[PDB]
Parts: structure tokens; C-alpha cells; sequence
RNA sequence: ACCCACUCGGCACCUUACGAGAAAUCAAAGUCUUUGGGUUCUGGGGGGAGUAUGGUCGCAAGGCUGAAACUUAAAGGAAUUGACGGAAGGGCACCACCAGGAGUGGAGCCUGCGGCUUAAUUUGACUCAACACGGGGAAACUCACCAGGUCCAGACACAAUAAGGAUUGACAGAUUGAGAGCUCUUUCUUGAUUUUGUGGGUGGUGGUGCAUGGCCGUUCUUAGUUGGUGGAGUGAUUUGUCUGCUUAAUUGCGAUAACGAACGAGACCUUAACCUACUAAAUAGUGGUGCUAGCAUUUGCUGGUUAUCCACUUCUUAGAGGGACUAUCGGUUUCAAGCCGAUGGAAGUUUGAGGCAAUAACAGGUCUGUGAUGCCCUUAGACGUUCUGGGCCGCACGCGCGCUACACUGACGGAGCCAGCGAGUCUAACCUUGGCCGAGAGGUCUUGGUAAUCUUGUGAAACUCCGUCGUGCUGGGGAUAGAGCAUUGUAAUUAUUGCUCUUCAACGAGGAAUUCCUAGUAAGCGCAAGUCAUCAGCUUGCGUUGAUUACGUCCCUGCCCUUUGUACACACC
């Protein structure tokens, strides 16, 4: 599906003097500005970077 | 392929004839114009036409088959 | 005789490389541009050629010595990547076998291909990957073929003819298949639109698919392709991308001079399965209520009623979510990826089936899909085009896909009576209900529908029941053939199709061979759609009925992989 997606393609015939060749382009579009559809391809797994803490202190309470 | 064929004889054209034409038309002795060979009765050829002389027959030309007025 | 340590001199092997080398490799092939221990011998691009000639030795065969003219841009070495083999080791698969199913191969016919025949019987394609393929079911058309007949729709430029008319048309007759003014007779008409010539164009189902684009098919039911940092190498390259294990998969585990990634596989998307959870519906449906029919009556049971009213969303529809991740547990395993079993679950074979699909290859097929196209051919007695008629169907015969059968698990007759995917008429005659008429095919009168609204609950077929027939080519079978009716169409003869009576063939389960297939599958069964005026024995899908046997292996066949050889690289054609 992603090719449905994300690539665009184009076949034209140039037509010349000795014979006539094909033209075939493919070009395809950054999917993390899809602006209206998927932001990514199917395959992408962004795992979030975890804090750093700093733990212990013993227990404690604060009154609002 | 095989090309040619044919028992002779090919077919001609139309030459669609010359003649130095409109005589048909008597003026006297200064100068009474009088037609010759009658003109067309309908209204899609104004009387300028003329019908030709067949036997029975005469036939508006310009009426391009139209038409058998005949006398 | 044996054991251990050392030592000379031997035949070799191992490991390293300071070092050498174009490498392969080398304790010499090392201590060489940092170039000298001593000495012998041979080579100086490839052929010509160890040839000619002379000398010499020999019984001979032949040995030793040994040229040139001329020719030629390479010949050659080691290594790399490929491609290929008639070697070797592993795998993978119902287009492979195993275990089986249902068959084709035999027959009648349908249908393609060959062949033959022919005026023509248009043509492409010939192992899987040509032969119910070109959506190819051709009556005209289509159409390319054959027998004939018209037309130019021959742009534009120059030149010529030429308003005393360049040219156009025609009634009747003749002519012709023809109500073609095709041509001719005759004699009107038209008015610068043509006509002649050269040039230049143009169309062409003409050639060339071995000139091309594009598309398709095949390799491929396959699992492969590449780059960053590091390692090896002077270098092309290599390793990563690997013994094993695992998987449908270069899918992973693991091993590890590699580490960590991308394309392709996966993911993804579509469809079929689950939602009494969510949002709704007179174009979907349920319960209640009226109005009402039938049988019972004791309240009941079974129907009718496109809005007489109320309510709901289980069933139907489609939006948004949710669900599954091979979960839990247990076996087995290098307790690794995984695999197996049980429980649960709508679902646990990639959930089942598809769509998509890297790099590369083929002189695969298609110029006959294209106003895609180069070059070639042809262009007015045309290979342009159209019109009339025939032909693609022709029939001693060979091959392929098919349909129907050889009966009793059946045929026939009455009776029950159940799907799903579809499609339908505007400037029109499509899908057709109901009523009549008709034995039937069909007809006729009306009608609903641009459609979840009407056809249509598509009341489909196998199948189910009660009968009849009784193993006899029988009432199995229905080829061939006569006679009649009717529909589509301008046209039905060489019989478009449909109905009726009759006629009643081969075929008594099929030699050698060979095809397809693992679950709602095989097989049986019909339907809708494509084609389509009319014509399905074809195809694409669809649902109905519903098994037997594996859950394996490498024996056959086909492919893939390493290893290995190469003088191939236009790559074994
Ligand atoms: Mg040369
Ligand atoms: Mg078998
Ligand atoms: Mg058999
Ligand atoms: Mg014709
Ligand atoms: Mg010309
Ligand atoms: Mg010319
Ligand atoms: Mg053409
Ligand atoms: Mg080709
Ligand atoms: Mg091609
Ligand atoms: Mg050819
Ligand atoms: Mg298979
Ligand atoms: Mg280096
Ligand atoms: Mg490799
Ligand atoms: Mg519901
Ligand atoms: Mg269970
Ligand atoms: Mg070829
Ligand atoms: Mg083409
Ligand atoms: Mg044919
Ligand atoms: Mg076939
Ligand atoms: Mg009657
Ligand atoms: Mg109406
Ligand atoms: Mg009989
Ligand atoms: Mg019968
Ligand atoms: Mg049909
Ligand atoms: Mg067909
Ligand atoms: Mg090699
Ligand atoms: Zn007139």
C-alpha cells in the first residue's frame, strides 16, 4: 500500500528520428510531511527516549 | 504478395465534352432577342435554365435530374 | 628391543613471516633502485618453425648444430567476478512422487491446431511458457481472404489548361448484381471550389516484434539485491551475505573480523470470519397495537393490511472502534529461534483467499489495441475506402481443451422446495411482474424500476419424498435424420436459436500413456457476468451438496543452492 501512498510515477514516449524511446520516472515524497494521510511508512517504530530520574529520598509529604 | 492480373481493357473517365456553347439564342435585325430551347417551370431555377432536347423528352439540367416537363 | 635429553648428516611435513612475488605461492622463489660471495647455462613479442640450408652422428628411424623472406597486434601468466557442464554435497514443490480422490486417454458430438481441399478456405502463436489463446461464440458488419463494382476523403507549393469556360452533376435508355450517370447515347446544367503535370504529402489488419516504445508472459508455487564503519587484498574483489539449526521466506536463532542498516520477504492494503458494545434506518427488519381472514374456541394457532399508530436495532445494511499476539499450560529442542499437544477462543495451516511486489534476464509474445513508432513497401486498373456476393464452418485423416454417457447411489412421473456473486431504458426501447391467448416455443394488453424501493424470496440445479419401470443396449444413451411451428435480424439456404412428433447410432467403465488436487478443499450441482440483434458445449466469479487419503519423503520429474573444471564473457544457440 505505502506505494499507493507515496509514489509517484510517469511513463511518457518520446518519439525521435531513428526510433522512439520510453521515458519512465519515479518519484517519491518525504512521508513525514504527508500533511493528509499516513505521517510514515507502515514500518516505522519510534520508541520514546526515557527520562533520567533521581530516585531515593525517604517517603515525605506536601501540603497544598 | 503476386501483383497484376487483369483480361485488358480499362475503364476510361468522363470527358464531360467542350463545345463554344450559347447560341442558343436568335436576335434579329436590330436587335429582338428571341430564346431558343424553353426554359424551367420551377421556382428552384429561375428561368434562366434551359431544357434539353431528347426525344419525347426534355429535361432540366439544373433541376440536376429534377423534373420531366415534356411537349 | 624399548623410553627420555642432546648432537651431526638424510627423505619430508606442520605453523608463521621479518622478507619476496604479477599473483598462485615461496626457509628460498628470502638477505635487490639501501641494486656486486664465486661460477656455468639459456631467453629477448607472436607466428613463420625446430621449418629451409650446410655440417655432423646413425643400418634405419632419426639425434646435434640450425636460419631467413613473409606475416601479425597481440599471443601469454596469475588472480577476480560471472556464465556454463554429460562432475560432487546439500535442499525445495501435488504445475514432484508417497497415500488416495475425481478423471482425461476408448465412444457420440462441441471446440481450437495440423493436414488436405479450395476462387478464397485471412492471420498470429508450436515443450512447461502455441492448440475454449489473440477476450477469436465470424450469417451482413466485424474482415485482414476470394469473385466483381464505385469513390478520393490525392494536404500544401510551383507550373499548365481556362471565363469564348478550369471543372461539377444528371433524368431516360443502354448498361449493371443493382433505382452506380460505372460507362455510353443524347444535351442540359454547374462557375474557378476542380482537372493535367512535377514536387510534396497521406491513408494502409502491407512487411519487419531480429529496428523500437508500451504492455504482457517466463525464470518465479522464487528469495534474492545493496550501501556505511571495520577486517583481508597492489588490484578486479572479498568478508558482512556463514558449518549447523530454524522458517513459506538472506524468516530467525546461533557461529562469528565483523558491527550495525536499507530494497525485495514481512509490514501494508482488499475480501471472508467475531461484536445483544457505539451511531442509525418506510429503499433493511423485529416485537406491540389497531383494521381484518381462517381453524379452534378457555386465553390460543396461522395468515392479510409501502405509513392506521408506538417502541426497539437481535437478524440486514455500513461508518467509528474493539479483537489475536500462535494466549495460557504442558511437552521437545544446542531448554536458542522454533516445533508439537491439550485448554480456551469468531478465529491459532502466513487466520483462510487475494492485491502489491527488488535487482536482473529472453532476440518469449504483441507493429492485427492504439491518431504509439523508425525504416521498407504501396498509393487511383490502390495493398486507401466503400458497395454486392462468397469465405474463415469447407473433410480420406493426425493432435489438444471440452460437453454428454455407458444406468438401479438410476431413468422417468407427480410432490416437497432452498442460495450467493450479478445487471438493467435519454433523448430510449434495457431488466420485466401481473392479466389474458397458446400443447409448446411464443403472442398480446398493461405494468414496476435509472433500482437495498421494481424484475427478484432471482421458489436455481443437484438434493428430499411417493410412485412407475426391473436388468433386458431397457423406459440407460440421444448421435444422426424427416416433417411442422415460432423468435432475432435488412438477411437465416451451407440448416443462428427455441418448440413438437418421428427417426433411436456409438458407447456394456476404456491399451500405452497422462492431468488436477489436502477442507467447506476434491468431486457433483446449477446461477449471474463477459461476449450479445440473435447464438455457450467457453471464460470470470458465485453460491448449493459435500467426501476418501497425506500432514510424509528425495524414488521419478522440475528447480534452487554450495563445492568444483573452463581455453567460454556475443558467455554451450
Ligand atoms: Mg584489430
Ligand atoms: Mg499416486
Ligand atoms: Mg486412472
Ligand atoms: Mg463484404
Ligand atoms: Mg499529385
Ligand atoms: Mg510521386
Ligand atoms: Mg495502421
Ligand atoms: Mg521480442
Ligand atoms: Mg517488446
Ligand atoms: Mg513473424
Ligand atoms: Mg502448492
Ligand atoms: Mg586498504
Ligand atoms: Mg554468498
Ligand atoms: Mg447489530
Ligand atoms: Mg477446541
Ligand atoms: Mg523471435
Ligand atoms: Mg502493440
Ligand atoms: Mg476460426
Ligand atoms: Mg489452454
Ligand atoms: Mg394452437
Ligand atoms: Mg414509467
Ligand atoms: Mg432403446
Ligand atoms: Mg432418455
Ligand atoms: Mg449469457
Ligand atoms: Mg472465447
Ligand atoms: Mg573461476
Ligand atoms: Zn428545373
Amino acid at each position: 500500500q505505502p506505494v499507493n501512498d507515496f509514489i509517484d510515477t510517469a511513463t511518457r514516449h518520446v518519439l525521435m528520428r531513428q526510433g522512439v524511446l520510453g521515458i519512465k520516472v519515479k518519484i517519491m515524497r518525504d512521508p513525514a510531511k504527508s500533511r493528509t494521510g499516513p505521517k510514515a511508512l507502515p514500518d516505522a517504530v519510534t520508541i520514546i527516549e526515557p527520562k533520567e530520574e533521581e530516585p531515593i529520598l525517604a517517603p515525605s509529604v506536601k501540603d497544598y | 504478395k503476386k501483383v497484376y492480373t487483369t483480361p485488358k481493357k480499362i475503364k476510361h473517365k468522363h470527358k464531360k465534352v467542350k463545345l463554344a456553347v450559347l447560341s442558343y439564342y436568335k436576335v434579329d435585325a436590330e436587335g429582338k432577342v428571341t430564346k431558343l430551347r424553353r426554359e424551367c417551370s420551377n421556382p428552384t431555377c429561375g428561368a434562366g435554365v434551359f431544357l434539353a432536347n431528347h426525344k419525347d423528352r426534355l429535361y432540366c439540367g439544373k433541376c440536376h435530374s429534377v423534373y420531366k416537363v415534356n411537349a
